[PDB]
């Protein structure tokens, strides 16, 4: 029985950049 | 995609090319992407194509990812969890051992 | 997070830190989280930060969790189910 | 093969929601 | 959570308390849930409890699972498919050798 | 390296049945 | 489906009946489903049934395939990428 | 364990959309 766990997270961060026409 | 401060990657085990959820705060919206490494240092947290409709500037959000493992070893694992104030400053601790009174 | 009594994770067969869907009856927004446990017989169902846009004090929620498994043992499964009412208080069938 | 299923492992059936906080960063 | 009439589990090879996508073609609505049979021949597709907010009586919609395994084994997967019309009638086929004329 | 397939569908199937009191 | 162009899926090592996440840069909608192909040559990405509701001829999408691995093949794990522009022309790098 | 990630295999970006039907049964 195989489960699903949280690995790891960054709590609470801020987006500095965000732009519809960055690439990724 | 989402392009992360790799010191904030090393620190959540978070891996380049991994799938990430992201759950903003802010507006409420929770989305998945993956994750590409951004500069050591630089605290960037950038949103990309897409995932720019579901995210702006300044909004506060948690960046998960998950893997899968058995039930046995699942009872005793621990999440990596890095957090965070301000601009992107990362919190200890990890406290020093007191030398000093 | 979303902090659950440690008596329901245990009837569900919940662990700490383990990926959760939320279905909320209330308002049908349905969202996934991972879970935390709160104190025994705290009978707490606590939202906090983001998932807190998708719930409310009051909202009748489902919380489940999903495992794999091969075909045939999943053939066989039985999933680990409490219902609750009231001041949430569980039993063992409906 | 083998081929793996996704199955309900559990759930919590109509409980209430009893705390809900924006602001708890935790 | 969704009820399918046990004949249309069948043919899909959809499993009780297997996880199921459920894609609404009547108002675009798109959710995930688990499956539970329904009588066979009741031609049956049930939805309960917050998924109700996501589907009503007559909406068209297609339900899904989904399986890992291996990229070898993948290359060659073929899924089950039943197609539906009019009143959850499923079609043939599957045609029967022609023996007359 | 493990993929994921689609296993199966039900293909346009109508709700015959639809209630937020229902079980399940 | 989403049907694609079986030049494509070879390109970004996506199988027929895989699993994939289509994210529509014009429209921000987020939805999964599941890769058929289309000829080879065609430049097909086909939306079809519930999906239609979600994107439009003319909509810019990324579309997606995620696979499970151990960590360790996770951490040199480079993906396929296929770049497009103009009539659905294919490049190897952007 | 082994600890299992799931990883970006691969991607069509910024594909255009050709064909959307509601209708077509396929």
């Amino acid at each position: 029985m195989i489960r699903t766990m949280l690995q790891g997270k960054l709590h609470r961060v801020k987006v500095t950049h965000a732009d519809l026409h960055y690439e990724g | 995609s989402c392009a992360i401060d790799q010191d904030f990657l090393d620190a959540a085990g978070i891996l380049e090319n991994e799938a990430i959820d992201i759950w903003n705060v802010t507006n409420g919206k929770r989305f998945s992407t993956y994750a590409i490494a951004a500069e050591r240092g630089s605290r960037i947290i950038s949103v990309a194509g897409a995932a720019a409709h579901c995210a702006s500037v300044g909004d506060i959000v948690i960046i998960a990812s998950f893997v899968t493992m058995p039930d046995e070893e699942a009872r005793t694992w621990r999440p990596n969890v890095a957090y965070f104030e301000g601009d992107n400053e990362m919190k200890r601790t990890a406290k020093a051992i007191p030398v000093q009174v």
